[PDB]
């Protein structure tokens, strides 16, 4: 409500919050069935067309007090396959323990795993792709008393493998 | 799209000394050229290590309320020395700029500073039937630069209505504290014709934007500040007027 | 299968033909509707003669399109569907007509009464489009000034750039029974290529 | 030799709208601008009003502006600056110049007046 | 066409090509009976080239233009000179044009005015203006004009 | 008036004043027909003839506060066309782009774009050569509180091409 | 690269003109107004397509 | 005349250690030989680098109301102990000078100090049928040096009646603050004769006007200061008189 159209509709704000296992983050990978992949530039040229198939691959720019440490679990599970709600669930698919001490960029790419030869970019059904979820594997340690709320970026962007077909659109007045 | 991850720290002091002009840079490595094109020279008077030497704008302060700052070139350096001269003494004239953005901080302080160069960029006015509008120095600030906001730019429309999360479009590298310190973005001369009218038209805009706030350890500096050091790249001006002495 | 390392990205190409520049814009958009007429009344108002700018800017569609890039060159190709119809409820006849319909190069004097000299033009390409054929066609190649057309100009002298503009009046005179017609523009830009992306327009123009 | 001579400056009172002359010898008017500038009492040099009788393109100074009318001559090649509505800071020694122009700008002169002074206080 | 001397020179030919040379004397002298004094002047000669804007008022834009050529001439030294090459849109300049559309061919026009302000003591300055045609060349030979132009 | 004859009559001032059009300073590249260019060494050899060919190139060194940037443009309008009111149109002429903080020194080499062989040293008419322009192209920009009026200095010279002919004098008492 | 043959638009394309550059010059008491005619076809590099049709009653 | 544009700031320091003496150079590059004629022996008694060796004299303080300076050579150095001494003790002496005039400011100052060698520099006295006029020692101030104003010489007039606009003709060099610090003079001995009497007719001028006016930024430093160092190039003299000790 007041986060989205102001800038901070992109810090991704890791809390002072108990271990609940219910994810940090969690991204659903249809394209239009889910608003917040259709505002990313790779989301706009997808509302060019009907089809998209090939990978698409998460980055995560951790932005946090150099010193600062810990261990995130960015997850993913495949299309069709409910979205993981506990840490040891997601644990168990695709996923990449990333430590916030040794490497401040985490990428991820999720594969091309689908039924079809083209996959849509309409909401007719909730063809449920892939999820992408973010876990406190560890916590976050903070030396002495730096702020305890330090933030995250995530981009999202195509692979060379990418390809969009039949041409449509949708502009209004 | 600048997912890098050189060292962290840091290991060597390499110095640019280019001219009169001495930087000493963090080391010198993790630069991002724009489009993969280096300034050439137009395929006219070249004024060389005279007018190719490195000019140190107004160092800014980034503290906790910051939304931003963004400047124009060649507009910026209109006030440096030689570049200066140079850009009022002709009626032509295509340089490319090296900016090399450096900004120290403490292990002690978080946050994220992106540095997008957009080419023409014009600020906030939703007046296509009339875009320009704000007067002449009210749309160029020179050296002291001018702020965006929560002669009015909102940042995360980037000050031109297109949201800040596409501005990864445009050429960048973001400086995000616990990484690097600096950020280097070569900018060639990009125009709708082969020379131009410096003075009227502004090829390029720097602006750097608050990716991440800013977060010191309990007690600390309030606010660390940020540099913006430009240089000339295969400069030519055709062709003097009158010495046209002030 | 399920695989996350943090390669480049996984394979090569897959085949993106159309999707490519040259076939985003290849497809024809309205760009304006001008209305005409032949009155043997003294409407000098639609008074024969409709002239309009040509300016992408009015119609969406094709604006958000040409937005997505700052720089470009196009061959432009211009569609004319012409159609028409009485006005007056009344079984008035009328012969088959022939619209003038004139292309002017950017910088040159736009025509006003559609009297007046600049009406024969011994420059001005002009085409003769008798009705009820198959709707006519020039291509009107890159005719900008600079290496390329401005999308988006930043700094000072909103002139865009200027593709020119149209005019178009019935040649026939006065028929006792008055007819409009609606000229129908469309635009397809070939051979176009672009230069420097930036993020899209999101809102209303 | 080109001859400017600056006459018509006299002492007048916050509101005059007196009017100062000068004649063109070696050359045509129209071969040169033809402006005003006036030395403040211990300060620079400022432009006040300038055109070319050529085509008669008007220019006047941001303050100057709308009161003050500059117009020429062809005939006897003059240049008559009718200051109305004269007001205490314009108490400054006026001189008129040649350029080419075609306005209010410190250097673009050729030929100067000698000097002349136009008093905008009311005595007794 | 308003000087003889040149102009049945000219004349004995149909056709021509010239760089055409100009020189400007400037001489002045004070008008009025009086002990008045005056600074050296600097008088502005411009070219302009043929089909542009003709300058009226002394004052208006067209007297700064960013694209004719101007000569400043401060007085007391050597005359002023340019030389304007064959500037004809044909191939030849036409002496005497048979047939429909008198401007003859249209060499341009010099404006000179004085760029130093209002002197109190006015300054009269006559401009003589000298034409030497160089690296002239001619085509067909007209008999003499022989009376009064 | 008062500046002639003093020290200062070299010294051009770049105010504080604002964008308008009118040219910073414009010189009549008229040698005998316009005052200034008498006075010069150049000048001077040049009233002992009667006749000058070749080119003339003008220096411009700016004097001011190192850390002070600015673009000015020094055009040039040729022979007979009038002198260039507004920043667009010299813009247009030959001109070139000076950027005050990149070089100090501006050179501009005005050709021999002339009608005859050689062009005249007397004010007999005002054959309008060249037109010397500089025009504000941006505007200066000073740093911290550095003195907002700082000067500029031109030289003006023969070309190894510049020639002379017709002894001639004018000596008095 | 192909233009169109509706009457959409007026997009006037070229335009044949013809004019009295002299005038005509008869022998003797020949008929002063004798007449023109005018022919047009088309090129070996002309060509068309997306067949269309409109045939009625 | 002097158009260069070496850097801009500083690169190099480059020390001039003749002899005892012992300069730092901004750099070294930039140097202007007079006439390009270096000072050569005559075609005696040669000193060598005891009587070569730089003496520096009084630094003069530049502030917003001077008007300039001025010196003699010989004269200046007849106060500097061997080059004095020889000056002194001899009828016959021709020696050149390398004139380093070395100005330092901030880059926050702005100005323009040029340097004119005028070979035979007779000061203000428009009577031709008799110039001379002032006193030996109102025309020889020596190491202090001698002022221009706005024992009389006018700033415009060089001094002299003849426009410092035209003063160029002479060798010079402009320190343009922003430019370069230094400024090099290299003067060939010139003279009617072949050698002469250096307590009598002065050889050289070093003339140091201000083209430009000073500006330092709000407030620093009310005045920067301008040293003058010479040195006796190829020096020789004919022929000691009784070591005349004083």
């Amino acid at each position: 409500a007041t986060k989205k159209n102001t800038m901070e509709m992109y810090r991704v704000r890791l809390s002072d919050k108990p271990h609940t296992d219910d994810p940090i983050l969690c991204l659903s990978l249809s394209p239009a069935s889910d608003p917040r992949l259709s505002h990313t530039m790779l989301g706009e040229i997808l509302n060019y067309y009907t089809h998209w198939a090939g990978s698409l691959k998460f980055t995560f720019l951790f932005c946090g007090s150099m010193m600062a440490t810990g261990k995130l679990l960015v997850s993913y599970a495949p299309p069709g396959a409910d979205p993981p709600k506990k840490r040891k669930e997601a644990m168990l698919g695709t996923h990449v323990i990333w430590d916030i001490g040794l490497q401040s960029s985490c990428t991820m790419v999720v594969p091309w795993i689908s039924n079809t030869t083209y996959r849509q970019t309409i909401d007719d059904s909730f063809t449920e792709g892939g999820y992408i979820s973010v876990f406190y594997q560890t916590r976050i340690v903070v030396p002495l008393s730096t702020p305890r709320e330090m933030d995250i970026l995530g981009f999202v962007s195509a692979c060379n493998d990418f390809s969009v077909r039949l041409l449509r659109d949708t502009t209004h007045i | 799209s600048p997912n890098i991850e050189a060292c962290g720290y840091s290991d060597r002091v390499l110095q640019l000394t280019l001219g009169n002009s001495t930087i000493t840079t963090q080391e010198a490595a993790n630069s991002v050229v724009a489009y993969g094109r280096w300034p050439e020279y137009l395929r006219p008077t070249e004024p060389d290590v005279a007018a190719c030497r490195f000019y140190t704008l107004d160092t800014v302060s980034w503290t906790k309320e910051s939304r931003g700052w963004w400047w124009k070139l060649p507009d910026a350096l209109r006030d440096m020395g030689l570049f200066g001269q140079n850009m009022y003494y002709h009626y032509l004239g295509r340089s490319g700029y090296t900016v090399h953005v450096q900004c120290n901080a403490s292990k002690f302080h978080q946050g994220a500073l992106g540095v997008f160069a957009v080419p023409e960029m014009c600020l906030a006015g939703d007046s296509n039937t009339t875009t320009m509008h704000t007067s002449y120095q009210n749309a160029n600030p020179g050296e002291k630069g001018g702020t965006f906001t929560g002669f009015c730019p909102v940042d995360y429309l980037l000050g031109n209505g297109t949201l800040l999360g596409n501005a990864f479009v445009f050429p960048h590298q973001i400086i995000n504290l616990r990484t690097n310190n600096c950020a280097t973005l070569v900018l060639p001369y990009v125009n709708s014709l082969s020379i131009d009218s410096m003075v009227k038209h502004n090829n390029w805009g720097i602006a750097i934007l608050p990716l991440a706030p800013l977060n010191f350890a309990s007690e600390s500096s309030p606010e660390i500040p940020i540099t913006l050091t430009i240089a000339p790249m295969c400069c030519e001006f055709n062709g003097l007027r009158n010495i046209t002495l002030p | 299968p399920s695989d996350t390392v943090q390669t480049r990205h996984v394979v090569q190409h897959r085949s993106r033909s159309e999707s490519s520049i040259e076939s985003f814009f290849a497809r024809g958009a309205c760009v304006t509707i001008m209305t005409v007429d032949n009155p043997a009344s003294t409407t000098n108002k639609d008074k024969l003669f409709a002239v309009w700018k040509i300016t992408y800017k009015d119609t969406v569609q094709l604006r958000r399109k040409l937005e997505f890039f700052t720089y470009s060159r196009f061959d432009m190709e211009l569609t004319f569907v012409v159609t028409a119809n009485f006005t007056e409820t009344n079984n008035g006849h009328a012969l088959n007509q022939v619209y003038q319909i004139m292309y002017v190069p950017p910088g040159a004097p736009v025509p006003e009464k559609w009297d007046d000299y600049t009406w024969q033009t011994s420059s001005n390409p002009s085409i003769f489009y008798t009705y009820g054929t198959a709707p006519a066609r020039i291509s009107v190649p890159y005719v900008g000034i600079s290496n390329a057309y401005s999308h988006f100009y930043d700094g000072f002298s909103a002139s865009l750039n200027d593709f020119g503009i149209l005019a178009v009046r019935v040649v026939n005179d006065h028929n006792p029974t008055k007819v409009t017609s609606k000229i129908r523009v469309y635009l397809k830009p070939k051979h176009i290529r672009v230069w420097c992306p930036r993020p899209p327009r999101a809102v209303a123009y | 030799q080109v001859q400017l001579q600056e006459s018509g400056g006299g002492l007048v009172q916050p509101g005059g709208s007196l009017t100062l002359s000068c004649a063109a010898s070696g050359y045509a008017v129209s071969r040169y601008s033809m402006g005003w500038f006036r030395q403040a009492p211990g300060k620079e040099n400022e432009g006040v009003a300038a055109i070319d009788s050529s085509g008669v393109g008007t220019t006047y100074a941001d303050s100057v502006k709308g009161r003050f009318t500059i117009s020429r001559d062809n005939a006897k090649d003059t240049v008559y600056l009718r200051m109305n509505s004269l007001k205490p800071e314009d108490t400054a020694i006026y001189y008129c110049a040649s350029g080419f122009g075609l306005s209010l700008s410190r250097y673009t002169y050729a030929y100067w007046g000698q000097g002349t002074q136009v008093t905008v206080s009311s005595h007794h």
